[PDB]
DNA sequence: CTGGAGAATCCCGGTGCCGAGGCCGCTCAATTGGTCGTAGACAGCTCTAGCACCGCTTAAACGCACGTACGCGCTGTCCCCCGCGTTTTAACCGCCAAGGGGATTACTCCCTAGTCTCCAGGCACGTGTCAGATATATACATCCTGT
DNA sequence: ACAGGATGTATATATCTGACACGTGCCTGGAGACTAGGGAGTAATCCCCTTGGCGGTTAAAACGCGGGGGACAGCGCGTACGTGCGTTTAAGCGGTGCTAGAGCTGTCTACGACCAATTGAGCGGCCTCGGCACCGGGATTCTCCAG
């Protein structure tokens, strides 16, 4: 007999993972690309830091997962546990990003 | 480089979110994530590329990252 | 087809070089001219009133 | 009998020459010196903040561009590059 | 007896003081030496951003059937600006007032 | 083919080759269409008659919206030049309008060649002779006139 | 006799107070509630008009900006009456809270 | 004392008519009337602290525009 | 002829679909909108000034 | 063959540089002149807040049962006083993390 | 060969005084750095703030003062405008 | 609601390493001691404005009653998200190579600080006149209830 | 949906009025000319680290499938909030009076910038070992499903 989870056990037991650990959640090679393709459109030939990228990364996942956590407030405040644009794009809009 | 923000995969995003603390997330979810982050991006590289530019170099520093994130009220520790 | 566009739906005689200013639609001079003479402030099209400020001339 | 230093008589002129025919209020002329006051302040900062970062004693007119394209932002900071860049040519070659 | 004397901002062909503007910054305690064409690139500056905000005021006042500026124009004038909004967002203008906006859901239907 | 501004720029081309204005004529660069080669002639009745002045104008893919970059290639003596030929006029850099076109400017660069603007002295030198003494001024001019036959 | 529905008469004043730019709270009992939280800091402080203008200014400023974001916050509920849990929404998302 | 009761009903209403409110719930009036004190109170101490610095008695609408630009809020109209 | 008369003269690329009230001249609308959100609020034939409301939609 | 020289951090018990502030003070282009006490003044207060970082780090890494102090023990000791959080609530941690929290309502019952 | 200073010694002395059996990874020696060099601007800056608003042209201790009131909140404050106060006493006394 | 199976979590132990910590030149930055010009402390005069009070109007806050529209709870559904196994992809680590460009040092020269003189732009002070607010009698659009 | 009554609402006219735009004396700060020195522009050189490439492992991403839980629509109820009207109440305005303190001026002294000489403490480099991450194995625990 195949065991399963209830849906959402192992959903609490990955956020309370990842609320302990500190390491980078985004790939470090696709975002060093994305990195560059963004910085093409200012000035052609750029070379960057490594601590650059690095700092770049950093700064990105905790403006994202602040963003996250402004998402979920609005989501419960909706009466709903699941996210969703709208939730995101009310987080922006009070905090005047939009 | 062409075409590389879906290299923002789903499941990264998903790890995202659970360190951000959401239990269940829309499928619509991704794509404007996808955009929030491209505009912040942005925003940051914009302001870097002007320090390194005005220094008159070709390589951009981490130093002008931080200076850069500074200057829009996010300060960041730990790179000088 | 191009003259008929051109062309006043009022006469369909003369072309059309004039608008009405809170209403948008455009017809000649004498035809408007002549509507408020006669003080029918009246669209043909969507007869709405207008005023001796409501019109005014338009080149191509 | 303090001398107070505005900037009034030069918003006037500007107002007269760009609508020849308006007037303004005593208390919009005050916010007027307010945002004159305030983007003097953001920029003259901005360029000495530059000044110090790349290890310079003196502000030219380059801090000075790069302090507007970091302030003012899209068609704005453009236009605003054209229009000091003009300017210092100007006053160059006069 | 030396020359007939010039202003600089005549000179630049400003209307902003550019020897007032050099007088703030080396009074300012911005930096230890000031430049030459500093003050001239600032004063330009500011004339423009100046004449752009007059301009959409005046704008917003004849909008209003009104010869007058006064902070309900000027706030109009910013407000409905997207970049200067942007630029002044974290500003209050004194007896201006909002913008009139209502949401669609209130509306009756 | 393939963008608006250089469409505008092939009507505006074969506008100079069917009906050009007097004295002015204009060419692309041949590996460079955004370059383009034109050369003026002196107005009448002014100090600038005999006159054969090389002109090069760069253009990006946003014309007509925006006022190209226009500059002398030969020596000039004009109170609205400098010294490197950059020109200073009303169409070129405050009343720009999309519907002029290369003609246009051609004949407004003729106009100023007449009647030089006080207002925009680039060449301060120029400007003083032109406003003091005509007679200098337009022996100046002369001398410029014949030294852009070559 | 005549009877607006409710909703209507609230259209009205909100067309009619987003169209003037006056002061909406009285000036007295305002100056008594900042010469209060005043005193607490030092005694028997006193006040330039202009200063007590300014306050007032900024106050007001400041309440119909937090008013327009804890409406957004009641429409993005389902609801159109606002709540004290949307203001606190709104003060806790602006990171003042 | 007790000068919050100032802030009426009335006034919280207009206030949030201005800002584009259909209807307001009946416990809203306390909530606002303390997060008015709050602001008033972070943003008057600074400005007593500007004044206290500057060895006076009186506080000066310079110093409250000081007070509030500390904090982010830039006021125009006032100096 | 009728094609280039009927065109914006401007751009040369489309169609006449818009008229700026001060000076009551009829270009295409999105060269309006351009010159608009690009700050040039001048009017490129007359050099007349506009604002948001100066200008409008119309149809021919 | 003056006297010993006794540092102004050592005169004022401080372990913080006396001298070192003073100097980023006069070269920092903050004011033309500077007082005496204000280095003095300024390097207490930088102590003080260090010592209070570093005691909470301290904690919390004991907390943990570790030895050393990281980043991941800043941001703990950081955010869990009010305080602190206060002070540096626009401010980036690298390697930092968040703080552990889930909200009631996503918790089965 | 360039030198650059740091608050490294500093920091270590201040741990070993509070917890003297308590290790600093290198990186967390970088965050204590870049939050000195943060503080030290945030209070020169507000100083510099209040000479130039008070028409002085010298910063005393009581201007380092009044940022610290400033800038530190309640009982943060209250600590460290005493421990400032003990120092600057000290100092004046030796 | 009460028990087993299973998967996840916690605890203990050995081990290897590389990063924290102590030690040694030495060089530049901190210290010490005069010197002097001046910025700031301080006393004194003033007269501006903030505070206090009183009386009258009336605009606004207050309180009550009603009804109705919206908040909220309950229910059904279905579809969209989640948990999981398998396969595919490319991230990542390790190594190697070329060189562009960042980081120094020397030299000089031109640009900006500092000073003295002067005169004209801008500031305080008056003053009349027109933009705008107010009161009033309209024409006209908008809501509400009965049809 | 339609139409007429009632109520805000837009409109044109006349009139006060007080704030603004213009004019004037004057005064002090900006312009002009000059001198001096050092900030930085330029050139030259060194070597660091950045980019680019290749290959093997394998961890993570992508795809698919089944199921079930939560988003959403719909319905009913009750209550609380908007609306209107009658009754306080005190904000607001004017007028007057008092004096505390902001603000300016003039004196004078301690104090901070500047300089030159001295030395010791922090920086760069360079060992050295133990705190900790990791791999293995045993004990404990949470959750799910059958009972
Ligand atoms: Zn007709
Ligand atoms: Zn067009
Ligand atoms: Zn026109």
């Amino acid at each position: 007999k195949p065991h399963r989870y209830r849906p959402g056990t192992v959903a609490l037991r990955e956020i309370r993972r990842y609320q302990k650990s500190t390491e980078l959640l985004i790939r470090k090679l696709p975002f060093q690309r994305l990195v560059r393709e963004i910085a093409q459109d200012f000035k052609t030939d750029l070379r960057f830091q490594s601590s650059a990228v690095m700092a770049l990364q950093e700064a990105c996942e905790a403006y994202l997962v602040g963003l996250f956590e402004d998402t979920n407030l609005c989501a419960i405040h909706a009466k709903r546990v699941t996210i969703m644009p709208k939730d995101i794009q009310l987080a922006r809009r009070i905090r005047g990003e939009r | 480089l062409r075409d590389n923000i879906q290299g923002i995969t789903k499941p990264a995003i998903r790890r995202l979110a659970r360190r951000g603390g959401v239990k269940r997330i829309s499928g619509l979810i991704y794509e404007e994530t996808r955009g929030v982050l491209k505009v912040f991006l942005e925003n940051v590289i914009r302001d870097a590329v002007t320090y390194t530019e005005h220094a008159k170099r070709k390589t951009v520093t981490a130093m002008d990252v931080v200076y850069a994130l500074k200057r829009q009220g996010r300060t960041l520790y730990g790179f000088g | 087809e191009y003259k008929a566009r051109l062309t006043c739906p009022c006469c369909n005689t003369r072309k059309k070089d004039a608008v009405l200013t809170k209403c948008f639609h455009v017809f000649c001079f004498e035809c408007v001219r002549g509507r408020y003479e006669a003080r029918q402030r009246k669209c043909p099209k969507c007869n709405a009133a207008f005023g001796a400020h409501d019109f005014h001339r338009i080149y191509i | 009998r303090s001398r107070k230093e505005s900037y009034s008589v030069y918003v006037y002129k500007v107002l007269k020459q760009v609508h020849p025919d308006t007037g303004i209020s005593s208390k919009a002329m005050g916010i007027m010196n307010s945002f004159v006051n305030d983007i003097f302040e953001r920029i003259a900062g901005e360029a000495s903040r530059l000044a110090h970062y790349n290890k310079r004693s003196t502000i030219t007119s380059r801090e000075i561009q790069t302090a507007v394209r970091l302030l003012l932002p899209g068609e704005l900071a453009k236009h605003a590059v054209s229009e000091g860049t003009k300017a210092v040519t100007c006053y160059t070659s006069a | 007896a030396r020359a007939k004397a010039k202003t600089r901002s005549s000179r630049a062909g400003l209307q902003f003081p550019v020897g007032r503007v050099h007088r703030l910054l080396r009074k300012g305690n911005y930096s230890e030496r000031v430049g030459a064409g500093a003050p001239v690139y600032l004063a330009a500056v500011l004339e423009y951003l100046t004449a752009e905000i007059l301009e959409l005021a005046g704008n917003a006042a004849r909008d209003n059937k009104k010869t007058r500026i006064i902070p309900r124009h000027l706030q109009l004038a910013i407000r409905n600006d997207e970049e200067l909004n942007k630029l002044l967002g974290r500003v209050t203008i004194a007896q201006g007032g909002v913008l009139p906006n209502i949401q669609a859901v209130l509306l009756p239907k | 083919m393939s963008t608006p501004a250089r469409r505008r720029l092939m009507r505006d081309f074969k506008r100079l080759q069917e009906d050009p204005p007097a004295g002015v004529s204009g060419a692309p660069s041949e590996n460079n269409i955004m370059v383009w080669n034109a050369v003026i002639f002196g107005p009448e009745g002014t100090p600038f008659e005999d006159g054969t002045f090389k002109l090069t104008i760069e253009f990006t893919e946003e014309y007509p919206n925006k006022p190209p970059t226009v500059r002398f290639v030969s020596k000039m003596f004009h109170p609205n030049v400098y010294a490197d030929g950059s020109i200073c006029l009303d169409i070129l850099q405050n009343r720009w309008s999309p519907t002029y076109d290369v003609s246009s400017i051609l004949t407004s660069i003729q106009s100023l060649l007449d009647e030089p603007n006080p207002n925009s002295p680039a060449n301060s030198q120029a400007a003083q002779l032109y406003q003091e003494n005509k007679r200098e001024y337009e022996k100046r001019v002369s001398a410029i006139v014949e030294q852009s036959w070559r």
